RNA sequence: UCGUUGUUUUUUUCUG
């Protein structure tokens, strides 16, 4: 490469919010009672707002 | 009608009284003793 | 034998 690289350990720490757990679709599925809308949370399929 | 109040589900079977639903039967046991003093004494204090 | 339903209410610590 016509440039050099700066190239090294360094100490890298993983963290909690990995993709699997931010993933969701919703095609259709539960609505609030109340309202007859889509229910709210990923956890139950939400729907975005 | 039910659907403006609906009846929430505490757990499963138990199912709760919304909010509407106790306030509409305390107005419906008022109004109602409000007709009982009229033919008992009602010393214009308990009235009031 | 298709059909086939799953809580609210707050508070919290978080993400951009």
């Amino acid at each position: 490469l016509m440039a050099q690289v700066f190239f090294g350990p360094t100490y890298y720490q993983r963290l909690r919010h990995m993709v699997d757990d931010k993933i969701h679709a919703r095609a259709r599925g539960p609505v609030q009672v109340l309202t007859r809308q889509p229910v709210e949370g990923r956890s139950r399929d939400g729907g975005l707002r | 009608p039910p659907q403006v109040r609906p009846s929430i589900a505490m757990d499963e079977t138990t199912q709760g009284q919304d909010d509407l639903t106790h306030k509409l039967s305390d107005i419906l046991k008022a109004n109602i003793n409000v007709q009982k003093l009229e033919m008992d004494g009602s010393p214009q204090h308990i009235i009031n």
